[PDB]
């Protein structure tokens, strides 16, 4: 009842029932933790990377990754993933 | 995708595979997925983005044909016919195009001009207040508050709780058009379409 | 160009393709460079049947 | 009767008689596991 | 006294056991037959030109 099947520092029951990170440690989620600023996280207790991105569930939830990653990509279910494209600002047509 | 004029966003959210019993990914609904993806906060369970109201009523959802089939079939067995109550599934493409101007008649007013005779202090509208007073409601939009050669849509929700007389909506933007909206005692939406032109034209009157 | 008018068809036969596969390192760390697919094409086609 | 001759975490008798994966562990196959979503696997031991 | 009797990349045990690439022919499992490819080129159409 305190196993870690995927070895991502978050126990199985926490990933199933909800957890949050306090002092770089995954704690069981109480409903009073909200209104303080804490978010409720859930993840796959058999996957170490639930969203399939380079970062494990703990690195995401803990925020223990690149600090330029958006705050919503700390959720083990939202993937840290860039959408890059090109946009035109002036169009120039020539005869030569 | 969330379009939110002046900035666009694109997200990927993990969805459980229902055929695999050993896929222990947490199950999400479309509303929970949207809240997790864009960091939306819920005021009355209504999922504001920053302060722009985001709901199946406050914005317009756009799917591809495969996602709309999976949503239409799951919309039947659901008691709450809310789209945001359908599960998130794999390969499901959603697009949220927030409106340029919007009023719920309760707390959010984004229009640059005003409507004629509101009559809030009600308790209908799917939430909060609504409109009343058969007298004509119109709005003048200076055509400097819109883009030159775009095609727009105008939507809202309308209820006539005694299956009574019709509503008649006319829009003067490029082709002055008129249509006959017959409400129901429940709430529905109309979504009439118009279009601007002329690069600083006359004005826009709905 | 006249065989093209007689109703013949142009075929694009792929004779070989070069590509990689991904191997996770037990923490979700995929790598693809160095994992060439051609190292398994001969071995798979020999113990298999094509359907 | 619980050897692993090829060292692929699945025992010989399971690969010969049938197995499935439950919680990242190879378990012997019961015929009730189907209708739950589980597939029967066999391999070279 | 030799670990590779035939002088090929594979030891006597890897050959006899078949514990090598599965595209190697069955006779090269014999520690005395060498696993060894004979590659050449063969012509299928001959084209002669003046230009
Ligand atoms: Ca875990
Ligand atoms: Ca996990
Ligand atoms: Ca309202
Ligand atoms: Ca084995
Ligand atoms: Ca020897």
């Amino acid at each position: 009842e305190d196993l870690d099947t995927d070895n991502d520092n978050i126990p199985d029951s926490y990933e199933r029932n909800g957890y949050t990170i306090k002092d770089l440690i995954a704690v069981k989620w109480e409903d009073s933790f909200a209104e303080q600023g804490y978010k409720k996280y859930v993840s796959n207790y058999l996957e170490s990377n639930t969203a399939g991105d380079p970062y494990t569930d703990y690195e995401k939830a803990s925020g223990s990754f690149d600090k330029a990653i958006k705050t919503e990509a700390r959720d083990p279910l939202v993937a840290a993933y860039p959408i890059v494209g090109v946009g035109m600002e002036k169009l120039i047509i020539s005869t030569n | 995708i969330l379009d939110t004029e002046n900035e666009s966003y694109e997200r990927r959210v993990t969805a459980k595979n229902l055929q695999d019993p050993e896929d222990k990914t947490p199950e999400l609904t479309i509303g929970e997925a949207i809240e997790k993806a864009f960091g939306a906060t819920k005021k009355d369970g209504l999922l504001y983005f920053n302060d722009i109201p985001i709901d199946e009523s406050c914005v317009e959802l756009i799917f591809d044909d495969n996602t709309a089939n999976k949503i239409k079939d799951s919309l039947k067995t659901l008691s709450d016919k809310k789209i945001y109550n359908v599960k998130l599934e794999r390969g499901m493409n959603i697009l949220i195009k927030t409106p340029t101007y919007f009023t719920n008649f309760d707390d959010y007013n984004n229009y640059p001009s005003t409507w004629s005779n509101v009559n809030t202090t009600n308790q209908d509208g799917l939430q909060g207040s609504a409109n009343k007073l058969n007298g004509e409601t119109k709005i003048k939009i200076p055509m400097s508050e819109l883009k030159p050669y775009k095609r727009y849509v105008f939507s809202g929700y309308s209820k006539d709780p005694l299956t009574s007389n019709s509503i008649i909506v006319k829009i003067k933007a490029k082709e002055e058009k008129t249509d006959y909206l017959v409400p129901e005692q429940g709430y529905t939406k109309f979504s009439y379409e118009f279009e601007t032109t002329e690069k600083d034209s006359s004005n826009i009157e709905i | 160009l006249k065989k093209l008018d007689a109703g013949k068809q142009i075929k694009l036969e792929t004779t070989q393709v070069s590509g990689n596969f991904g191997t996770k390192n037990s923490s979700g760390q995929i790598v693809t460079e160095g994992n060439s697919w051609s190292d398994y094409i001969s071995q798979i086609d020999s113990i298999s049947a094509s359907i």
